[PDB]
RNA sequence: UAAAUUAUGGUCAAUUGUUAGUAUUCAUAUUAAUUUUUUUAAAUGUUUUAUCAUUUUAUAAAGGUUUAUUUUUGAAAGAUUUUUUGUAUAAAAUUUUAGGAAUAGUUAAUAAUAAUUUAUAAUUUUGAUUAGAUUGUUUUGUUAAUGC
């Protein structure tokens, strides 16, 4: 009904609660401050699709038969066979890689022991760290260059997206276990530095990342303070990205770059050679610009049909250029900012501007 | 060092007045000189210098100051990808030559 | 003159070849719109506020800039005057004089000059309404007149400016055109002021362009 | 070490001329203006500016 | 004179043969606090004044200073300090109007050691081009207005993520979670 | 060094990504045990020297 | 004192204190590192003249100056006195003609001076090249 | 420079064709290094595409324990960096008496070592090519260490200080007496590592890198 | 802790006295802070501070006349509406309640 | 009241007026804010400028790549007509027919007497360019003005493939110009700006539509996105639409 | 990962207190001062000109400022027989106070626009606006010396 209040006793260590002492469960926020109550509904299904199991997609199986057509051929005559020399082995590159069961089993390994221990042994039985581990392998496999980098940005943002999002459902379950707090904390700024290395080396995956593990907020920005002079921004150049572009293959880079004997700039010389180098403008930055697109159309519409009206403002405008304050040209004139070029005399005497400074 | 040298008035203890023509061109202080308001407290800032000190002219082979790895040369390495390390084998800073430059 | 005659004439060899490619206009540099110094200033049309040392090619003017030189009465406070006030109009080369003096119309910040229709002239002739620019000769340099509908009376004295120097301003003269606001009876601030020439300014007799004394 | 264009070729020949010594021309010749061929037929007259 | 000892002083006026003439200015004069003000009534809100200022600029001590030996000084000549700068453009939003976000260098003698330092520049862009973030190179020309006397003279990356984040419609750069630092317990609850 | 967890003392001569040996996080020292075989529970063992 | 200065357990090496000084304001200066934005020094004609002493005039013994400059003749009291010194009582600084290295009389002419690259905005090249275009035309009006 | 005016003259007239050898007598032998007593293996020199960097090593001696960098947390801490550490290495083996100390390889660490080794403070050192570390053996005389201190130029990175010529020439100039006797460590601008005797003999000023003496 | 913990350097001794600091400096710093517990458990000393202000500056409730101690002194000066809140809570810390968290229930509370 | 006192805007000195005139002599007063105003506030594209001859003559042949059925850009082109006359029942004969669409990469005057001849070594330079080159797409962002204001185009953006293009097409440029001593407009060095023009002022309709199209009608759509489209065929075509509605196609290249 | 010298090459770095268990720039010293001594200052009426006019002769009173002060030949030097030109306001680096937060004729583009044009505007914790002290960037003092 009125901002909380505490009764801080002096003579005590701390302050009793408030009366309107609104919350009772403590409110869990993100790397840099942000309640989530709980996660978004891709995390939601990406829980579903960690605790059903993931099993191993066929794309493993189709790249193994047009890739080693032989091994393929020796199980296409195998298949279903109590098999005693393992014919898949360069189909599961490595042990991580055989997430579709327990303990790395291969699915072509289980065929002649029993249905029970084919039971045993599949995603049904997996442990939860099995099950999360398994996503884990599972993604970087499908975001790494060759199977055996695991320090690819691709690779690390995933797997730290993953591990960053299991961390959220344990806390939203479970909500003082602080050590845990400093764990998703500093995962998820090593995340972020890894994703703003990914969306600056191919931002095509670093978008299929954002709208697949919904994770926006630990690369949104936090202080103001900081990104007001360019800071959260001077990530990728620290870690040696601000020339990770091949704007030779996405910006033509001919009308990027001035001049040196003119001087010119980026648009002029993309002037000079006729291109169109400019973001998507939004609404507010069309608005503007079709009505500076339109005055002179203004000017003609207005002192045509009523050149008495553009009299009446010749009257109005042509009596303030002599009236007002200054009427020659000096640099206590024209000093193109006038309450900071003289700080001398604005207190005192010029008591039009209240302050000393109003830009950069 | 010393207190003698420390005194500016003695002009072994300066850089000469001929440099600030080196720099802005030969009798481009007088142009100053003929100005309005100057006298009254700042002058028409002259630039009397060593020639090897300019931040204009030289490089990091000639001014001892432009291979600082503090500030300068661990920028300048984090945007040309080289690898910069504190006390490299190439004395600027870089540890090697980057992969723009070892290609082109 | 040696440089519009010559430009002229090597303009016009340029189409008197065939053999000629085009221009490379990634190498035809336009003009750079930020400089040093401190103004926002027009160079001409062939120049470059930087060094292009280069001649390049001499290309024909699409719009030109035509000055009209107008009359208007300003107020020293002692008399009204009459000086010059060109008004230099961009204007291309394929349009008639009745469009180019629409033009000049919309282009005046000054209405004290646009109240009444008014017409052009070079060296005295008159220009028709109905033929265009080069229908005469008119390009940058053609120094022009403008002549109002009230300039064959300006000699006369019952238009002429009712000024408080030397005249009676009545109370409806201080609702007409240039009196309202013109500032007779001087403000706390003297609110709009005006110049000042001396009532001795030039000697006994006016400006011309001989000696008389 | 210039390379005096056509214009400053013309130029310091025509000083040549009015000093009255041949020498002083010669070299201008054998140096610069060389490789300056007449305009043939079906080569353009006023070649573009092209840097 | 000043290498002479005080009483083998004879004439203040000239020096004999060589040498430094300067006044000895009088540095040892216990400059003092006159306390118009009770600790608890101050007539400033934020930096409170309790004792003697040290006044100048390229006097104050710490003892920083101008250094034009830095990321610019590395890349390009000059002809005069400034001209051009290499910064994370950052804000945009006023029409054609960049903000360039590039450093310099403060150099401190006495502990032999530098920090460059940031600065939120003004940049004109005629046409709109670059958007937060892409690393562009600013010169310096004649003023644009009251304060950009900086133009985006060039780019030397374009965020290429922005650019598609705009054409796809999202804001280019999420804005900050938190505003500026207060100082009131600002209770957002739900 | 009086303070506890400042015994450890300067060792420069370890592996550590410091010279504090207080400071490094990482093999604290038994205190009552070690010192049987490399001096005192100090110094590191003479497997890793 | 856990709430007193730090004293060093030893004396710090004095060459390494020097060492550490040569990146200090007192040597910027002697390198050339300011902009002088005012006046400075009084150069001439104020209380403190110093151009006149910054060349070398030989000795004015022309009346009692104090020290009985005219008759007196002054050999010991020129060192001890008035040729300038390294701080108040240090030896005699000699700024002579012969405690200057050889090798600067050596030299052949104009070699100090070293290629200077020196490079002006597009329209400050313009302006100075119409200048001295202007100027090579008419320097003087009609003289 | 004069040794070799005269030890050169040794050209024919001819220019003659260069003689070719075995297929190789010209490649680099390795240092020996007993390989089963022994700090590190003394890697060879065709595995010079095994060799990673002190930042980031190879995968080499795992038998043995690795140094570890020197890097620090805060704005409030020095900046540690190869030259302090490898100095105060230096001066706690000394102070306990070792005599092989497996100290952090630099290219400067290894020019400081080099030259202290010709300074004759260390009984040697060796560059076993291992990425990180390097051993120096020290030596002892009368039971004290003949490094009787050694200093970094610098307590911190972050404060590099280049020597004037003339700061280093006044070292050698204790009160009129020549005294080459503290050895100061300097790397020059070309990149190399050298005394300040070599370095004021010619005339060049370097980073300042160790004290030692 | 908007308390101060030290009320004075108990710390002190030479550098490395091999302890936070000695007992005797202990003692005289825990008879100033027996000095300043009572002076402000006698004064009834009571503090606030309420969202949307700025918390560094404190609100005296003990200085508030519905609350006052002295007499003759003036406490200070509250808007009415914030007057009623806290006032009132300073009343509602009265009593501990059974059904909440409860509390240390002081007698000087009142 | 509300800003600077001289501003910066105003601040204009021009050289054009001989010295000491505007100081005791005459007063240029103007409207210069509006010959110092950007290409980026009117429309210039910087067309490449054919010379003396070649713009005498009429463009006959020219290099165009294919729309695909059911494009993006068609739509959104279709909705800009819609717009552009339920704003102006005027402006209906300036528009380009939606079926004369096409994207201009190079216009060039080709002689009759030397047609198909040259037609052929043409295509196959244009073939030799455009075997190994991949399916292209564009985008399409925003329009300009091609005569003066006189064509109202949606230049295909330099974002996405300007870069293989233009290797391309000058590449062809340099061939049909220095190679085959064919008349494409510019030199033989220049890059032709490729184009979509989506309307048109035509010497037929100067007279009664004038000589640049009201900025108004369309200057809503000046900056707008109108898509990217993928294109698999460039063909040379003769400057004959009413053929099939498309112009007369002269050669094809599948890519 | 080589010694080398045709032998001091390139011009002076050098710290002087009688303390009082011990930790710690901290009373008494010396240097520069100030306290301290009349060998540097000083006067009124500017001056011409054709005349109740006009030509000539432009940064010391304070005024309280820390994102701050910047600008030319057209005057004059200045030379001929006449109409004679393109070089200027912009900046850039550095800015104080124990307990530190909100400030405002506003920012940019149009503009030789809008006392009611357009807008997601600009200053700020990289310490803003208010208020406080304060004259802003080759002049000293001490010290062997970064300093202070």
């Amino acid at each position: 009904e009125h901002p909380s209040i505490w009764l801080w006793y002096p003579w005590r260590m701390n302050p009793e609660p408030p009366t309107p002492g609104m919350p009772q469960r403590r409110a869990l926020k993100n790397l840099h401050g942000a309640v989530f109550t709980d996660l978004t509904p891709v995390q939601k299904k990406r829980q579903e699709q960690m605790l059903y199991g993931i099993n191993i997609p066929e794309t493993r199986q189709m790249k193994f038969e047009q890739e080693h057509p032989l091994l393929a051929s020796a199980l296409r005559q195998l298949d279903g066979q109590p098999k005693g020399f393992p014919f898949w082995y360069k189909k599961y590159p490595t042990r991580r890689h055989a997430y579709g069961n327990r303990f790395s089993i291969p699915d072509e390994m289980l065929e002649g022991y029993g249905e029970e221990m084919k039971k045993a042994l599949s995603k049904e039985m997996m442990s939860i760290q099995e099950k999360q581990f398994a996503q884990e392998a599972m993604y970087m496999e499908r975001y790494a260059e060759h199977d055996f980098d695991t320090t690819s940005p691709a690779v690390l943002a995933v797997k730290r997206a993953l591990k960053c999002r299991v961390l959220r459902n344990h806390l939203l379950t479970n909500p003082h276990n602080n050590i845990i707090k400093a764990v998703l904390a500093n995962t998820e700024k090593k995340l972020s530095h890894a994703l703003r290395k990914l969306r600056k080396v191919d931002f095509k995956k670093y978008w299929e990342i954002i709208r697949d593990h919904d994770v926006q907020d630990v690369l949104q920005p936090s202080n103001l303070v900081t990104y007001r002079q360019g800071a959260y921004w001077k990530y990728d150049w620290n870690a040696g990205l601000a020339i990770s572009t091949n704007l030779a293959d996405v910006l033509d880079p001919r009308g990027l770059n001035g001049c040196v004997e003119t001087g010119r700039s980026r648009s002029e010389v993309a002037r000079d050679l006729g291109l169109s180098y400019t973001r998507p403008l939004q609404e507010n930055e069309k608005k503007q610009l079709s009505h500076q697109a339109l005055y002179y159309e203004r000017l003609a519409k207005f002192k045509m049909e009523q050149p008495e009206a553009a009299r009446a403002l010749e009257r109005e405008r042509f009596v303030r250029k002599f009236s007002g304050m200054f009427a020659k040209m000096d640099i206590k004139s024209g000093a193109p900012d006038f309450p900071s070029t003289y700080r001398k005399l604005l207190g005192t005497k010029v008591v039009r501007w209240a302050s000393k400074r109003h830009g950069p | 060092s010393f207190k003698y040298a420390t005194k500016l008035q003695h002009d072994e203890m300066r850089q000469p007045f001929y440099i600030h023509e080196k720099r802005h061109g030969i009798f481009s202080n007088e142009k100053n000189i003929r100005k309005s308001r100057r006298g009254l407290p700042f002058i028409t800032p002259l630039y009397t210098r060593h020639m090897n000190l300019w931040e204009t002219d030289t490089d990091a082979s000639k001014n001892r100051f432009f291979r600082g790895y503090v500030f300068g040369q661990r920028e300048l390495h984090q945007l040309l990808g080289r690898p910069h390390g504190f006390e490299a084998n190439n004395t600027d800073g870089s540890n090697d030559i980057s992969a723009y430059e070892m290609t082109t | 003159g040696q440089y519009e005659r010559e430009a002229f004439e090597a303009r016009r060899r340029l189409e008197e070849s065939k053999n000629y490619p085009g221009p490379i206009r990634s190498a035809t540099p336009g003009d750079t719109r930020f400089y040093a110094g401190s103004l926002e200033s027009i160079l001409q049309d062939n120049d470059r506020h930087y060094w292009r040392a280069v001649i390049d090619d001499p290309q024909v003017q699409y719009v030109i800039p035509l000055r009209i030189r107008f009359k208007l009465f300003t107020w020293v406070t002692t008399g009204w005057e009459q000086r010059l006030h060109i008004v230099q109009t961009m204007a291309p080369r394929d349009i008639t004089i009745a469009r180019l003096i629409e033009l000049v119309t919309i282009e005046n910040q000054s209405p004290y000059l646009c109240s009444s229709t008014f017409t052009l002239a070079v060296d005295g002739k008159e220009l028709d309404p109905d033929k265009s620019l080069s229908d005469y000769g008119i390009t940058e340099h053609s120094r022009i007149d403008a002549i109002e509908k009230l300039d064959h009376l300006l000699h006369k004295d019952s238009e002429r400016p009712l000024d408080w120097t030397v005249d009676e301003m009545t109370t409806e003269c201080l609702k007409r055109s240039p009196y309202k606001e013109m500032g007779m009876q001087p403000q706390p601030n003297l609110a709009p002021r005006y110049e000042a020439r001396p009532k001795g300014y030039f000697g006994r007799n006016n400006y011309s362009g001989m000696k008389q004394e | 070490q210039t390379w005096p264009c056509t214009s400053t070729i013309c130029a310091y020949l025509d000083v040549c001329v009015e000093a009255g010594e041949k020498t002083w021309a010669m070299e201008a010749w054998n140096r610069y203006c060389t490789e300056l061929k007449f305009l043939q037929p079906g080569e353009v007259d006023p070649k573009p500016v092209s840097r | 004179p000043w290498w002479n000892f005080q009483t083998e002083h004879r004439q203040r006026c000239v020096m004999m043969y060589g040498g430094s003439r300067a006044k000895n200015t009088h540095n040892a004069n216990h400059r003092v606090f006159i306390k118009k003000y009770k600790r608890n009534a101050f007539p400033n809100r934020t930096r409170h004044h309790w004792a003697v200022s040290m006044t100048g600029v390229l006097g104050q001590r710490p003892r920083r200073m101008p250094w034009p030996y830095d990321l610019t000084s590395l890349i390009f000549n000059q002809p005069r300090q400034g001209s051009d700068k290499i910064g994370y453009v950052v804000g945009t939003s006023m029409l054609k109007t960049a903000v360039v976000a590039a450093n310099h260098m403060v150099y401190y003698p006495k502990f032999n050691q530098r920090v460059s330092r940031t600065s939120r520049f003004f940049a004109h862009d005629e046409d709109l081009a670059c958007v937060e973030g892409d690393l562009v190179h600013i010169k310096q020309c004649r003023k644009i207005s009251k304060y950009k006397h900086y133009y985006v003279f060039s780019i030397l990356e374009p965020n290429i993520e922005g650019r598609e984040r705009l054409k796809l419609g999202l804001k280019a750069v999420p804005p900050p979670l938190f505003g500026y630092p207060v100082s009131r317990r600002i209770v957002k609850l739900n | 060094a009086n303070h506890p967890n400042r015994q450890s003392g300067i060792q420069f001569l370890t592996h550590y990504n410091t010279h504090q040996r207080f400071r490094v996080n990482k093999d604290y020292i038994d205190y009552m045990h070690w010192g049987k075989e490399q001096g005192q529970a100090r110094l590191p063992h003479r497997h890793q020297r | 004192h856990r709430s007193g200065k730090a004293r060093a357990f030893v004396f710090r090496d004095p060459t390494l204190k020097m060492m550490r000084a040569g990146s200090g304001y007192q040597q910027l200066r002697r390198m050339g590192m300011p902009i002088q934005v005012s006046k400075g020094w009084r150069k001439v004609d104020h209380f403190h003249a110093n151009n006149q002493y910054q060349h070398a005039w030989p000795l004015l013994s022309h009346d009692d100056l104090g020290n009985s400059d005219q008759s007196n003749n002054t050999r010991n009291i020129m060192y001890s006195m008035y040729l300038p010194k390294r701080n108040k009582g240090t030896a005699p600084w000699f700024r002579g003609a012969d405690t200057y290295s050889v090798k600067y009389c050596e030299q052949g002419r104009y070699e100090y001076q070293r290629y200077l690259m020196i490079n002006r905005f597009p329209s400050e090249y313009r302006k100075h090249f119409m200048n001295f275009l202007s100027n090579i035309r008419s320097s003087s009006g009609p003289a | 420079t004069r040794l070799e005016r005269n030890k050169a003259n040794g050209g024919e007239a001819l220019p003659q064709r260069r003689l070719v050898d075995l297929p190789g007598v010209e490649r680099r032998r390795d240092l020996p290094a007993d390989p089963i007593t022994r700090l590190f293996f003394q890697h060879k020199g065709d595995h010079a595409l095994y060799y990673g960097t002190y930042d980031n090593p190879s995968l080499q001696d795992e038998d043995r324990i690795q140094i570890e960098k020197r890097e620090p947390r805060y704005w409030t801490y020095n900046v540690f960096t190869p030259v302090y550490d490898f100095c105060h290495r230096i001066r706690e083996a000394t102070e306990q008496r070792k005599r092989f100390v497996i100290v952090p390889s630099t290219v400067e660490t290894r020019g400081c070592a080099r030259v202290m080794l010709g300074h004759g403070l260390v009984a040697g050192f060796r560059d076993f090519h291992n990425d990180r570390a390097f051993a120096v053996e020290l030596k002892y005389f009368q039971g004290d260490s003949t490094i009787n201190v050694i200093e970094p130029c610098a307590y911190d990175g972050k404060t590099e200080f280049e020597w004037s010529p003339k700061m280093m020439r006044r070292l050698m100039n204790t009160h009129g007496i020549h005294n080459r006797l503290v050895v100061y460590i300097c790397r020059t601008a070309d990149n190399r590592v050298i005394d300040h005797i070599q370095a004021v003999k010619e005339n060049v000023g370097g980073r300042g890198l160790i004290m030692v003496h | 802790r908007w308390a101060a913990k030290f009320y004075g350097r108990v710390t002190f001794g030479p550098r490395n006295y091999p302890y936070p600091s000695s007992r005797w400096l202990a003692r005289r710093f825990k008879m100033k802070k027996h000095r300043i517990i009572k002076r402000f458990r006698f004064r009834r000393y009571k503090l606030a501070a309420v969202a949307n202000l700025p918390f560094a500056k404190m609100i005296r409730v003990g200085l508030l006349p519905e609350l006052k101690s002295s007499k003759t002194k003036k406490g200070d000066d509250v808007e009415a509406d914030l007057s009623g809140r806290l006032v009132s809570a300073v009343r509602s810390s009265g009593g501990k309640k059974k059904g909440n968290r409860g509390r240390p229930k002081s007698k000087y509370q009142i | 009241e509300r800003g600077l006192y001289f501003p910066i805007n105003h601040r204009i000195v021009d050289r054009r007026i001989a010295s000491g005139v505007t100081v005791e002599e005459a007063d240029v007063q103007s409207r210069y804010r509006r010959e110092l105003r950007t290409s980026f506030a009117t429309g210039e594209t910087r067309q490449t400028i054919p010379p003396a001859w070649s713009a005498c003559e009429r463009p006959t042949h020219f290099l165009s790549l294919r729309l695909p059925v059911r494009n993006v850009l068609r739509t959104r082109v279709n909705e800009m007509h819609n717009q552009i006359l339920f704003s102006h029942q005027q402006h209906a004969p300036l528009l380009v027919p939606l079926e004369k669409l096409h994207i201009t990469l190079g216009v060039m005057a080709i002689s009759e007497r030397e047609e198909t001849e040259r037609l052929a070594s043409i295509y196959d330079c244009v073939s030799e360019v455009f075997s190994v080159i991949h399916p292209l797409q564009l985008r399409f962002r925003g329009l300009g003005t091609f005569g003066f204001g006189r064509v109202l185009f949606i230049r295909v953006v330099p974002e996405a493939d300007f870069g293989i293009l233009e290797t391309a097409v000058s590449k062809i440029r340099r061939r049909v110009g220095g190679e085959l001593k064919v008349d494409m407009k510019g030199n033989p060095h220049d890059s032709y700006v490729p184009h979509v023009t989506i309307a048109k002022i035509r010497s037929k309709q100067q007279t009664q539509f004038g000589s640049k199209i009201p900025i108004s009608m369309w200057v809503e759509y000046q900056h707008h996105d109108f898509g990217d489209v993928t294109f698999s065929q460039v063909d040379i075509c003769s400057m004959r639409g009413s053929k099939d509605g498309y112009y007369h196609t002269e050669g094809s290249v599948h890519l």
